[PDB]
RNA sequence: UAUUUAAAUAAUAUUUUAAAAUUUAUUGAAUAAAUAUAGUAAGAUUAUUUUAGUUGAAUUAAUAAAUAAAUAUUUAUUUUUCUUUGU
């Protein structure tokens, strides 16, 4: 007869499985069929006062990271539209190119804002009588 | 084909031309939007037995001379910085070309290098030509002769070249200026 | 069975009554007999000329490359394209002149038409495209629905896990580029077959059906079900194009038979898709674009389930209208700084030219808009003449306010926007 | 964004010249626009249309004042805020609210000028 | 603030950019009167469309034929939004192209007290070969083959095999070929 | 025994019902590790024979070409020969005398 | 209800244009025909009567006149004075434009049939003979087609011989 | 028509399901055995990342000068006008998807001499760029455009009257804005000293330099 | 800071039966909801006649060291040699 009926089911976010901890750690480089995900080299450990006094050994450069791990990162970011093979993966960082196709689309071509980075650019000088209850 | 490093090596080429070992000579790379012919493989191509003549590169390459002329008009062939010219057509005008080849809206060449299964960011790539009118098969047959060993492959809209880059697509580019489309 | 397969072939007799027919079995004679349907290349369609009637100048053979005429006939007045011809990457690349018909079943005249539109060579891959399209998009949608095991309330009663639903399946989109070539590839294989006719009008006499029915039996219009369809574009006439139908023939065309009237276009809106992330939960229908084709438009399965397709004059000047501008922006560049020199690009916007022959609609909101142009004179956005006091004006960049301002003979005229 | 006023119209009324001038003439003598503040964020953006009283609202005010610029109606009323160009009388004024002194003209001038000449990048 | 008319914007103004004298270059606006053709199609269509009226055909929907097709406040707003603005783009086009033909007049005077007439008719003119081929592919078959259908141009037109054909009437009409056929390979 | 599954190949000769292993030429898995790692050693002698080649800025990896650009663009603005900026990380130092050095 | 796209809604040439129909099927006979544009006719109408409907009940509860217009606006129309900035054509005016044009199309439709008609008799009267069209070099004609022309000629053409005619090798009538 | 089954290919349906591990995946540990994971190894270089785009970041958008050189030697765009964002947009030398504040910058990539001079409005041009242009004889002028005011440019027809565009933020002013390098349309506006000593002489006025459009016509041939 | 070559703007989903009692209420241990979730125990998962590689390896928590190996899908290098060789 009539029982509890199923609806929809919203979709997940579109940028959900690229993590922030992957932002900051790690960053890409290289053109677009070598990219290759760096990090800062060197030892990472809170010691006591007195230790490592020199500081010309510690060194701030850049070596990438373990291909393995860099391949299930990528993967990661492959998740979203797998069966579509002619589409590249996601970037690590969002592109000028993925803020303009995020509302470039046909159904955002009325809405004023939303449109040629209104999030991105820093808000306009509020009015001088501005006030709120 | 001069292995410089192992000429510095072995005490045949002054210690100095380590740049040149290690960086290629820098040379305006061609792209879809700035013709930069190479003169080099336009003259392997001229070298290459085709049954085709091929224009001079004299005539292919726009023309530079003075620019002391106060205004500029709407001449055909001008100077340009990025090396655009219209077809200049057959080289003979008493022979007829088996196909034709039709430019895009922007000027640019049919030739578009693509790869195969991009989503894993497969480094294997294709050239795909799909502005080909005419007899397909003697553009394909000329393809051959061009690329001994590659994969050619034919269809209706499209002539897929396989193992090629953009280094052979601008080979590709340079014989279909010779030619004259 | 399959082929490679041992259930092939295991029925090895009784499958054929020894004793012949004595009414329609007959013996071969020898290589002189001709059998019925016979023909040495597959032809699953075994359609002939008398069951199937071709009309056009020529039967459609090798040596021609396409049925119709080559030269306007001296003794026929022939009227030119209304748009220019310009031949781009597809076109048959050759002039192509159709004889159009009278509602006598008489040749009026002969009308050149567009290669670009009736030119492009057709291909199995935008043909198959297009037919796809079609297919997913006409089956309803709606009766997709299936219970589901939160759904069955009390194995056998309880629903599947994932079933299908009308909202999950799928609706595709598809590009105005792509419909637009697979029309005119499929326009330019029913010409190449010979079944395209051209006729000046579609007007009936009274509204009602047998008339319509007499006008078919006088002009030899197949219209039974078992005989060949007939796919009607009407839109008028020569001199008076219409977008809309004429209302004698929308009502009499209505027959049981397969005869189908569609709108004279190639073209489609853009379809939009505002449910892709499916934020509206509450939304009934399949996934995709929910601005879909109607069924009125011109389309490859309607096209190859009618035989013969009767487009009219007025359909044919829309449609080159509506492509003018289509296959000026694919030519290349060297070749289409050549159009205003040859004539092609002058616009009666500016007063080159008079103004060119239009629709009965479009003609009609043009006069309503030069009637409604003189409004537009004593106020400062006027759309005729927006911004007419620039280079008489005057900017200053306020600091103190942090604002560039436009001054005109010492006082304010720019407009300090509300929030 | 539908809430307040933001990027979005409020009065959806567009009268001729003639309709304008009589709508003005309705507006009692002594009356300015810096007399009627801005409403507040938690207050709807609605406009009555051309009503009695309708100076009184704010929206209606601003839009009608946008129209006849359109139209090139003559302003009869005063501007939003009035600039302090120059040092003239009053030499000193009265404020309990310490809301003058800052949308000066003269005080944020010389604001602008400092973080014009503190750039030493 | 006019950045579409072709001038310098405000900002431009502002700056001070000495741009006035900068050049008299010849240029045919194929690409602006290709745009200026479709912003008047799309101005006449948005006429059509705002003034749309309700003409029902069917007796049950037949107590609207005398409204529009749009509720008033819609209509005004449609007019304020999409009809208006079409027009002005139109304006905006018109004003950039007659720039661009005055300029083209000077330039035309100028190569004429130049160079001379025919000079000057031979330095303003585009026409290549493949213009021609483009324009009218008679004049173009010998040069090349640019057809779909490369086995029917007239240099191949040897490949097609045309047969022996003949109408017989005992089957009603029907045309025939003549010629036997070819004894297809069977096994091994 | 990591395929648990073992593939069935076309019987040609009857032979190929006796034997087990299908390349009985090939080295087994230890042998031909080995092997291919003293390969991969012998190979990465031949390359290393000749002294470390130093490379220019541009030819350089990613992750230095543009630290090493940088740290040298504000005196490349003044043309002047001998100025070095030592940056900390880059080729480092071989050791011995290189012909390329 | 959501976000949807009701200025794209109303927006295309025909009444079919823009909706969401998922609910059709790849065959229709006459009677589907007939439903499915009475169903398009009738959903579009519904649509502007309701919202119409809804708008006048509206404005009689705020007390206002069924249009929207206030006292203002009425003792502005007593005046005599214009009320809207920009007054549109009406149903009376385009109705009449689209009468003109029709007429005008039917005159020119006339002076055309006029002008044909005479060049059809001095064409008739010239070409007493078919042109080089009549020929069987590349293929055969078409029956339907050589009946239908018949009337524009002297000389029977449906009688065909069963030998491909040529102009060249044989004389024609 | 197959089960892709991992570590053994493709298999038909129905096969041996035994030795089988996808169904678990679709439902490394030897990697993870040191307790070494690779998210906490390398520590961070900022509390906002590398390239992190913020506020204020002016992450411009690319546009090649030998792309515009070509663009102008094709057609699509008139050199007699100067050249702004709307023109390049209407002329659809680059498609809406790569717009996004702020709006471009003039990179000069494999272009070596420009022969004709140009006049274009951009922001943020190279500096090779910028001689490239002033070595031709063109004008070029970086503006910098808040994001209102690069709507208004990309859409002024839903402007019918200039408005009041608020100034650039304090970053872009000392950035693009007052930059002599760059070439910025407020250089001269921030060198001007008179706006400092009376606050009725800091307005600065500008003006134009100097050296309808109804379709309906009369028919004047007759 | 910008002196280096490309590209088919498309997202929606992802086994099944089960391995557990806490939940939210009602009626005097039963009643009705929960595909709620178990690092996830265990099983079942529908389609012959096929056309090419390895059959016990790999195993370095953590500053500048050439490289983990197996299994499987796609995909690439025709150079010499007395024959052979799945890189
Ligand atoms: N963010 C924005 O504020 C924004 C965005 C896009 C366009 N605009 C345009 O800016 C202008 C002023 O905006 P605002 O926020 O200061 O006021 P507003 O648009 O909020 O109000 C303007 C008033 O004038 C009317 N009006 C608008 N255009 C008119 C026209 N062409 N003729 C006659 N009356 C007209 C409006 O309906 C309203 O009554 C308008 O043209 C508007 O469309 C503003
Ligand atoms: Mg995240
Ligand atoms: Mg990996
Ligand atoms: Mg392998």
């Amino acid at each position: 007869r009539k029982a509890r009926r199923v609806q929809l089911q919203p979709t997940e976010y579109l940028a959900q499985h690229r993590m922030q901890v992957w932002q900051l750690r790690f960053k890409e480089m290289g053109p677009p069929f070598s990219r290759v995900w760096v990090a800062l080299g060197g030892k990472m450990r809170r010691r006591r006062v007195g230790r490592q006094v020199d500081v010309k050994d510690m060194r701030y450069y850049w070596r990438p990271i373990e291909p393995q791990y860099q391949r299930l990162y990528m993967s990661r970011l492959r998740i979203r539209d797998h069966s579509n093979k002619l589409r590249q993966p996601m970037r690590l960082r969002a592109t000028n190119a993925d803020i303009g196709s995020g509302s470039s689309s046909i159904e955002w071509e009325r809405a004023s804002n939303r449109k040629y980075g209104a999030m991105l650019a820093p808000p306009k000088r509020q009015d001088f009588e501005f006030r709120v209850v | 084909p001069t292995d410089v490093a192992a000429n510095i090596s072995a005490g045949a080429m002054p210690p100095e031309a380590n740049v040149a070992a290690a960086l290629p000579v820098p040379r305006i790379q061609y792209s879809k939007w700035n013709r930069a012919l190479r003169s080099d493989v336009y003259d392997e191509l001229l070298k290459l037995p085709l049954r085709y003549k091929l224009h001079d590169f004299a005539k292919l390459c726009p023309p530079q001379r003075c620019q002391e002329e106060p205004e500029a008009v709407g001449v055909v062939g001008r100077d340009s910085a990025v090396g655009y010219l219209p077809p200049l057509g057959p080289a003979d005008p008493l022979d007829t070309i088996p196909f034709f080849v039709h430019r895009s809206s922007n000027g640019v060449l049919p030739g578009k290098v693509f790869s195969m299964h991009p989503r894993n960011l497969m480094p294997a790539f294709y050239l795909r030509i799909q502005q080909v009118e005419g007899d397909m098969f003697r553009f394909e047959e000329e393809l051959l002769k061009i690329f001994p060993t590659k994969k050619i492959f034919v269809r209706s809209h499209s002539i897929y070249v396989y193992n090629v880059a953009l280094d052979g697509r601008m080979v590709l580019h340079h014989w279909l200026l010779g030619l004259g489309f | 069975s399959s082929i490679f397969s041992p259930r092939y072939d295991w029925r090895t007799s009784g499958v054929h009554d020894i004793a012949p027919r004595d009414e329609g079995d007959f013996l071969y004679q020898g290589p002189q007999h001709v059998l019925p349907g016979a023909h040495p290349l597959p032809l699953h369609h075994p359609h002939n000329t008398i069951t199937r009637p071709v009309i056009s100048p020529y039967i459609p053979s090798p040596q021609r490359s396409h049925p119709y005429f080559t030269a306007p006939l001296p003794e026929l007045p022939h009227f030119s394209t209304t748009k220019p011809i310009v031949y781009t990457y597809g076109t048959m690349k050759e002039r192509i002149i159709a004889p159009v018909f009278n509602l006598k079943n008489e040749v009026i005249y002969t009308r050149e038409l567009d290669p670009f539109i009736f030119g492009m060579y057709p291909e199995v891959e935008e043909l198959s495209k297009n037919l796809t399209y079609w297919m997913v998009r006409c089956q309803n949608f709606a009766s997709k629905w299936d219970y589901e095991t939160r759904e069955i309330w009390r194995y056998t009663w309880g629903g599947r896990t994932k079933p299908s639903k009308p909202w999950n399946m799928l609706m595709p989109t598809m590009d105005v580029k792509t419909w637009s070539k697979s029309n005119r590839m499929m326009l330019t294989l029913k010409m190449l077959q010979g079944r395209l006719q051209v006729v000046d009008r579609l007007t009936l006499e009274e509204p009602t059906q047998e008339c319509y029915l007499e006008l078919c039996r006088n002009m030899s219009w197949d219209v039974r079900h078992t005989g060949g369809g007939v796919l009607f574009m009407d839109g008028g006439s020569r001199i008076t194009p219409s977008s809309e139908f004429d209302r004698a023939f929308f009502f009499g065309s209505f027959f049981n038979g397969r005869n189908k009237i569609v709108r004279p276009t190639v073209l489609c809106d853009e379809q939009y898709d505002y449910n892709k992330t499916a934020a509206k939960q509450r939304m009934k229908g399949p996934k995709g674009a929910k601005n879909p084709i109607p069924i009125n438009r011109f389309n490859a399965y309607d096209a190859m389930k009618h035989d013969r397709l009767v487009i009219t004059e007025g359909a044919l000047m829309q449609l080159e209208d509506e492509l003018y501008e289509h296959k000026l922006q694919i030519l290349p560049p060297h070749i289409r700084n050549q159009l205003p020199e040859y004539g092609y690009l002058d616009s009666e916007a500016l007063g080159d030219c008079v103004p060119s022959l239009k629709t009965i609609q479009m003609e009609a909101a043009a006069r309503t808009e030069e009637a409604e142009s003189d409004m537009y004179k004593s106020f400062i956005d006027n759309p005729y003449n927006p911004w007419k006091d620039n280079m008489d004006a005057s900017y200053a960049v306020d600091g103190a306010d942090g604002t560039v301002q436009k001054f005109v003979d010492g006082k304010k005229v720019s407009w300090s926007m509300l929030s | 964004g539908a809430f307040t006023k933001g990027r979005r119209p409020v009065m959806r009324q567009k009268y001729s010249r003639e309709a304008l001038q009589a709508a003005l003439a309705m507006v009692p003598p002594g009356f300015e626009v810096a007399d009627v503040p801005r409403p507040p964020q938690r207050i709807l953006a609605q406009s009555e249309g051309i009503v009695g009283r309708w100076y009184s609202n704010y929206w209606t005010l601003h839009s009608m004042r946008y129209q006849c610029l359109l139209a090139g109606v003559e302003w009869p009323l005063g501007e939003r805020q009035r600039p302090r160009t120059n040092y003239d009388e009053p030499f000193f004024f009265a404020d309990f609210e310490e809301s003058k002194a800052i949308r000066d003209y003269r005080s944020r001038w010389i604001n602008v000028n400092r973080s014009l000449v503190g750039m030493t990048k | 603030m006019s950045g579409a008319f072709g001038c310098g914007s405000y900002r431009s103004v502002v700056a001070g950019t000495q741009n006035v004298p900068r050049r008299m270059t010849f240029y045919p606006s194929a690409y602006e009167l290709i745009q200026l053709h479709k912003a008047h199609r799309e101005v006449i269509r948005h006429f059509y469309v705002r003034d749309k009226i309700f003409d029902n055909k069917f007796p049950g929907n037949a107590l609207a034929n005398g409204l529009f097709k749009f509720v008033p406040n819609r209509r005004e707003n449609y007019h304020m939004r999409e009809l208006m603005e079409s027009i002005r783009r139109r304006s905006i086009w018109m004003h950039r192209i007659k720039q661009q033909r005055e300029i083209n007049a000077k330039v035309v005077e100028n190569m004429e007290v130049k160079y001379g007439k025919k000079a000057a008719a031979s330095m303003l003119c585009f026409t290549t070969p493949d213009s021609n081929a483009y324009f009218a592919p008679h004049r173009y078959q010998d040069v090349a083959n640019s057809w779909p259908n490369y086995w029917q141009h007239p240099s191949v037109n040897h490949v097609v095999p045309k047969p022996r054909w003949r109408r017989h009437r005992e089957l009603g009409g029907i045309t025939r070929v003549e010629d036997p056929f070819a004894v297809q390979a069977s096994d091994y | 025994a990591f395929r648990r599954l073992v593939k069935r190949h076309k019987i040609t000769n009857n032979q190929m019902l006796l034997m087990r292993r299908r390349e009985p030429y090939k080295p087994t898995m230890k042998d031909r590790q080995e092997i291919a790692d003293r390969a991969k050693l012998e190979e990465f002698e031949r390359k290393n024979a000749d002294g470390l080649m130093f490379v220019p800025e541009k030819a350089l990896p990613p992750w230095q070409k543009s630290l090493a650009h940088n740290a040298k663009a504000l005196g490349s603005r003044i043309n002047f020969r001998g100025f070095r900026v030592r940056v900390a990380d880059g080729q480092d130092e071989p050791g011995f005398p290189t012909p390329f050095r | 209800g959501g976000f949807t796209m009701k200025y794209k809604k109303g927006t295309g040439l025909w009444d079919e244009d823009h909706v969401n129909d998922y609910k059709t099927n790849r065959y229709l006979s006459a009677r589907a025909t007939m439903r499915w544009y009475q169903e398009m006719e009738r959903h579009q109408t519904r649509n502007s009567l309701n919202a119409r409907r809804a708008t006048q009940s509206h404005n009689n509860n705020r007390g206002l006149h069924h249009t929207g217009r206030g006292a203002f606006e009425r003792e502005l129309e007593r005046r005599g004075v214009q009320v809207e900035k920009y007054p549109l054509t009406t149903t009376t005016g385009t109705m009449r434009v689209a009468e003109l044009v029709i007429l005008r199309r039917m005159e020119l439709e006339k002076r055309a049939e006029e002008a044909l008609a005479e060049q059809r008799g001095e064409l008739q009267k010239k070409n007493p003979t078919p042109s080089e069209w009549y020929d069987e070099s590349k293929g055969p004609l078409n029956p339907n087609f050589l009946r239908s022309m018949r009337s524009h000629y002297e000389v029977d053409i449906a009688n065909l011989p069963d030998t491909p005619l040529i102009r060249g090798q044989r004389e024609f009538f | 028509c197959g089960h892709n089954m991992i570590k053994m290919g493709w298999m038909k349906i129905g096969g041996s399901w035994k030795y089988s591990r996808g169904y678990n995946d679709r439902r490394g540990q030897w990697q993870e055995r040191k307790m070494t994971p690779r998210f906490m190894l390398a520590p961070r270089v900022s509390a906002g990342g590398p390239r992190n785009r913020y506020e204020g970041k002016l992450v411009f958008s690319p546009l090649r000068l030998s792309k515009l050189l070509w663009a102008i030697d094709t057609g699509r765009i008139n050199p007699n006008e100067v050249i702004t964002l709307y023109h390049l947009r209407q002329a659809n030398v680059v498609g809406e998807r790569e717009i996004v504040w702020p709006g471009f910058v003039l990179i000069s990539n494999g272009v070596r001499r420009v022969p004709y001079p140009i006049h274009i409005e951009l922001q943020n041009a190279s500096a090779e760029s910028i001689r490239l242009i002033e070595e031709a004889g063109g004008s070029f002028t970086c503006v910098y455009m808040t994001h209102e005011g690069l709507y208004q440019e990309l859409h002024p027809e839903e402007y019918p009257i200039f408005m009041d565009q608020e100034l650039p933020e304090r970053r872009g002013l000392e950035s693009l804005a007052t930059n002599p390098s760059k070439r910025g349309w407020l250089t001269r506006w921030y060198e001007d000293s008179s706006k400092y000593a009376h606050p009725a002489a800091g307005r600065r006025y500008s003006h134009y330099l100097k050296p309808t459009l109804l379709p309906w016509h009369s028919y004047n041939t007759a």
